[PDB]
């Protein structure tokens, strides 16, 4: 069954390997999400299927390297010249892109480690740039992180379900654990603030 | 530096050159007409043969000044960028004709001898790529060879008065002839060793491959003969111009062969090659 | 001018296009053979050499062959033959025992005429085997071929009879300018039939190659 | 028996008929000239194309070719969502499930393979394999996510349960091989055109030939239902297209021209039913007026025979497939 | 056995009932044309 298994003095280097089994690893785009211990999550890296386009978060541009071993079904995230602002937990996230596809549908169990740019402030969360492309598609994803394990995708495009419901419009989106809402227009993703639901 | 200046035949040479030019302006144009107006398909062999004529026509494209030359001759004869570019056009067409006449024979050799080889059924795209690469190779050579104010006299003052230089020409002349001869011999021998010689299509193919070699050798031998003659006489022995005068006359004579071959190109390939 | 998802989808489509373009180019470098017969004619021996449609693979002299057996289809031929006008050659089998069996030779050459003279198979050479050579020898030593061929049954001997059936069988061809009929008598299976098939396929490939140029 | 009955049928057919629809529609104005353009041109196949089917959302379609490949296109952007490698290179039919999760294809292997598009691993997988037909498959149509109907060359039609794979119902009576069939909009009845120059109507539930239609003189290659559901049109292979009335059990009229000799390979209507698109072997599709029998135009532009033809569910575009390995979306 | 004349009348009635929702008859402006493209 589908699953992901993944497994420092400041200024050093380290190699992070993500192991995938139970699915066609060669046909999926692999991302990499860093979950802060108490400060939410942030996008880090993504490697298109076939080892084509590659994108890095501007914070860790250059100093970080990512790669995939397609025959071995592994994703390598090599870190070079780590800094103090790097201690966090890391997530292995897969995605597949086609008409009607469901990006970010599975997440890895997560491995911990210790040593333009729109606003995505935060149920409803706002935005800085209206995420309504001319093709009629409005890109927004709703994420829930229950406490204990990896987050899962709940709603994508605020209309498609992965009793839950979601709606909204340009710059004003709403959904009716800690809840995260995501944007996907531009290459640098931005996570939501994260709203805690309790009792 | 011993320009003959005699017009015993030099006067009748431009008649022959112009007659060959006029004959070659037609025929190849009709062939290009037929290709664009008809045929279609655009197979790899068709694409390769279409490169030839692209050379053929280019030659006539020189007419403007040539027409101005009909006017020109001793008369007019500005001796300028026109006089510089006309020789470049001649060299380019000659180089392209040789290269493509070689490549067509090689293509037929791989069509027949090794039927299942991957070099057949080549995508147009790749055929066009090889065509433009061959054009680039030819133009490079043209420039390399290239490596005039006083009318045609100074334009023709280059005559004679070349260590290590004739070797390049000799190399450029020999290899295509050997390739064509070996390819034709192997094609004929292998087809004979197939008990299929009784047909007519393969007979037409053999006739075409023989005719290509025949026209190639008859066109391109005299230039090599003249070059080796001058090389031998200079190696043996400051200016016994009478010896060199005959050499210049022979060079003027063989210019004819080249052009006229460029001209005969129509009846042999575009006629005999299609079964 | 395109969002991220559209760009990723375009990249995936380009991949898929390259994968097909590779698979098709690889599949183009092989020979497809259609097999036909009058029923129990000896196709079993030929397939022995090395539902509906039946397909077989065998590689010889670094060449991957491909043979289709359609004898299991009982439907109308005209409905589906046209889907085969891309094969390199058509293998036709016939046994030399139906002349005194009821007669089936007549049906065999009727089918051969129908297939050969069909509009779809106008530029496809036909390879025609002759099964049961030794049988046929015993049969003619037993009874003459007057039953199937009352007109000029001929002298009861191998040389006359074997040639006689040939000439008739290839006489049914009418597009003699374009199509060719390659014939061969079935030997004792001493690894010779495949050699003949390879030679015929090479000749057909040569002619096809020279056709376009 | 037989005869005396036949007679009675024919006599009733002529007694219940006084005039056709032409008389009625003398005063109906013609639709006029129709201009259309190849708004798109899908490409990527490498062999003849034998079938195509529009999706439910009127944006996706699936094509089947002899190069053992099944391709799904996003017609809006000419992308390729999936490229399924077929087990058998011989295929002559395809079908798109209404739910958009399954596709079906047949061929000369007498097997109707069913594939799944939504998978955990992200790759299309053979959901189930169907067998039981002794002849080559000709056409298949999706009733729901569990029922499928197939017509083969052994003159039989059967309704299948893909969950089990067994013949839930079998339709028999045709004396010739069945080329194509079309299901009614209410998914209650269907009509199949066989090689016996006849059309038979059947019920999905009980399963017996509700009616029978004649009038053609050669094989019938295509058939489709009118959007109303009380009529259907069939196209034979002798340059003759006829319209039939299911309730009246009589042929209404015929669409023929003296300048066409080739047969008809595909027939379909429009959303309103005023246009009757018709494929041909003349390498061009000719559109006929459903009430005027006048050629309002031709969708020429193909270099080989047009095999398949289809119209989107919203009645907005028309797609055609030809042996030249090309799909063109018309508008 | 139903009357053919009526039946045809119902046929036209259905055909001219919709009569505008298929852009096949009326060329729709390219502003709302999905295949504009």
């Amino acid at each position: 069954d589908v699953q992901l298994v993944e497994s420092v003095q400041p200024g050093g280097s380290r190699k992070l390997s993500c192991s995938a089994s139970g699915f066609a690893f060669s046909s999926f785009g692999m991302h990499w999400v860093r979950q802060a211990p108490e400060k939410g999550l942030e996008w880090v890296a993504y490697i298109s299927s076939g080892s084509g386009t590659i994108y890095y978060a501007d914070t860790v541009k250059g100093r970080f390297t990512i790669s995939r071993d397609d025959p071995k079904n592994t994703l390598f995230l090599q870190m070079t010249s780590l800094r103090s602002e790097d201690t966090a937990m890391y997530y292995c996230v897969r995605s597949i892109y086609y008409y009607g596809s469901s990006p970010f549908d599975f997440w890895g169990q997560g491995t911990t480690l210790t040593v333009s740019d729109i606003v995505m402030t935060q149920i409803s969360c706002r935005s800085s740039k209206s995420l309504l492309h001319s093709n009629g598609n409005t890109y927004l994803y709703w994420f829930l992180q229950r406490p204990g394990q990896s987050p899962q995708l709940l709603i994508y495009r605020m209309s498609n379900l992965a009793r839950f419901s979601g709606s909204g419009s340009g710059t004003a989106f709403t959904l009716t654990g800690v809840y995260y809402c995501m944007q996907h227009l531009e290459y640098p993703l931005t996570f939501g603030a994260g709203t805690k639901l309790e009792l | 530096c011993c320009v003959f200046r005699d017009d015993f035949i030099a006067k009748v040479l431009p008649p022959v050159l112009g007659l060959e030019f006029i004959f070659g302006l037609l025929g190849n144009g009709l062939a290009l007409w037929i290709f664009c107006f008809h045929l279609k398909s655009w197979k790899s062999s068709r694409i390769f043969l279409f490169n030839l004529a692209v050379a053929d026509f280019l030659l006539i494209i020189c007419l403007p000044f040539v027409m101005d030359y009909y006017v020109r001759r001793s008369d007019w004869k500005f001796g300028d960028i026109p006089c510089r570019l006309v020789l470049f056009m001649f060299a380019m067409n000659r180089q392209g004709s040789i290269i493509f006449l070689t490549v067509v024979a090689v293509d037929r050799y791989f069509r027949v001898v090794h039927p299942h080889h991957a070099l057949n059924k080549i995508s147009n795209w790749t055929a066009a790529i090889i065509s433009c690469l061959l054009w680039g190779i030819t133009v490079g050579l043209t420039v390399h060879l290239l490596k005039q104010n006083g009318t045609a006299n100074v334009c023709i003052s280059f005559s004679i008065c070349f260590r290590w230089h004739e070797a390049m020409f000799l190399l450029e002349f020999f290899l295509p002839l050997g390739i064509i001869l070996f390819c034709s011999a192997r094609i004929i021998w292998s087809l004979r060793q197939r008990q299929m010689d009784r047909h007519a299509k393969i007979k037409r193919a053999i006739t075409f491959i023989m005719v290509v070699a025949i026209v190639f050798v008859i066109c391109f031998l005299p230039s090599v003969v003249v070059r080796i003659h001058i090389f031998w006489l200079l190696h043996t022995s400051t200016q016994n111009c009478e010896v060199y005068r005959s050499v210049d006359l022979a060079f003027f004579i063989t210019l004819s062969f080249t052009y006229m071959n460029s001209m005969l190109d129509p009846v042999v390939y575009y006629f005999s090659s299609p079964s | 001018t395109l969002s991220a998802e559209d760009k990723a989808a375009v990249e995936r489509s380009k991949m898929i296009d390259r994968n097909l373009r590779e698979d098709g180019e690889k599949a183009a470098r092989e020979v497809k053979l259609l097999l036909l017969g009058a029923g129990e004619s000896g196709k079993s021996t030929i397939v022995k050499q090395m539902t509906g449609i039946v397909e077989t693979h065998f590689t010889f002299k670094d060449l991957h062959f491909k043979m289709f057996d359609v004898g299991a289809q009982r439907s109308e031929r005209k409905k589906w033959i046209h889907c085969f006008e891309g094969v390199t050659a058509i293998i036709f089998c016939v046994a030399l025992s139906d002349y005194d069996l009821v007669n089936r030779m007549h049906e065999s050459m009727k089918l051969f005429d129908s297939i050969c003279n069909n509009k779809w198979f106008t530029d496809t050479s036909i390879i025609l085997f002759l099964n049961k050579k030794d049988l046929f020898e015993e049969k003619i030593k037993k009874s003459p071929l007057t039953i199937c061929y009352p007109e000029y049954a001929g002298s009861n001997t191998y040389e006359e009879a074997a040639a006689y059936i040939q000439c008739q069988f290839e006489d049914l061809n009418k597009r003699k300018d374009t199509k060719e009929i390659y014939t061969h008598f079935t030997c004792s299976t001493d690894t010779k039939n495949v050699q003949f098939v390879f030679d015929a396929v090479t000749d057909v490939i040569i002619k096809n190659n020279l056709k376009d140029c | 028996e037989a005869e005396q009955l036949k007679n009675q049928i024919r006599d009733a057919r002529k007694a219940c008929a006084d005039a056709t629809l032409s008389q009625i529609t003398n005063n109906i104005d013609p639709v006029g000239r129709i201009q259309m353009r190849t708004r798109r041109t899908l490409r990527g196949h490498l062999a003849k194309i034998y079938a195509m089917h529009w999706g439910t959302d009127s944006r996706l379609l699936v094509s089947a070719s002899q190069d053992g490949k099944l391709i799904i296109w996003d017609s809006y952007t000419t992308n390729k969502v999936h490229a399924i490698p077929l087990r058998s290179s011989w295929v002559m039919t395809c079908a798109y499930a209404p739910s958009g999760n399954y596709v079906a294809c047949g061929g000369l292997d007498n097997i109707c393979s069913i594939y799944n598009l939504k998978t955990r691993e992200g790759n299309v997988r053979v959901s189930r394999e169907l067998a039981g037909h002794t002849g080559y498959l000709s056409c298949c149509r999706f009733l729901d996510d569990n029922q499928i109907v197939t017509s083969s060359g052994d003159t039989t039609c059967a309704l299948w349960d893909i969950e089990t794979g067994q013949q839930t119902t079998t339709f028999t009576g045709h004396t010739g091989d069945v080329m194509s069939l079309s299901l009614a909009p209410d998914t209650r009845l269907f009509v199949s055109g066989a090689c016996d120059a006849s059309a038979k109507l059947w019920d999905v539930r009980e399963g017996m030939c509700r009616q029978t239609f004649t009038g053609h003189e050669s094989d019938i290659n295509a058939i489709c239902f009118f959007p109303n559901g009380n009529a259907f049109a069939t196209g034979s292979d002798d340059a003759t297209c006829r319209l039939f009335d299911l309730r009246a059990d009589q042929e209404l009229m015929t669409y023929s021209h003296d300048n066409i000799i080739c047969g008809i390979t595909s027939v379909s209507f429009s959303k309103s039913g005023r246009l009757l698109l018709a494929g041909y072997d003349d390498f061009n599709c000719n559109v006929w007026d459903a009430l005027k029998a006048d050629r309002a135009g031709v969708l020429a532009g193909h270099d080989n025979r047009v095999s398949c033809l289809g119209v989107t569910d919203d009645g907005m575009a028309v797609a055609t497939g030809s042996w030249d390995s090309f799909l063109k979306i018309w508008n | 056995r139903i009357k053919v004349s009526k039946a045809a009348a119902d046929l036209m009635a259905y055909c001219e009932a919709h009569a505008k929702e298929d852009p096949l008859l009326t060329p729709v402006p390219a502003s709302e044309n999905p295949f504009r493209e």
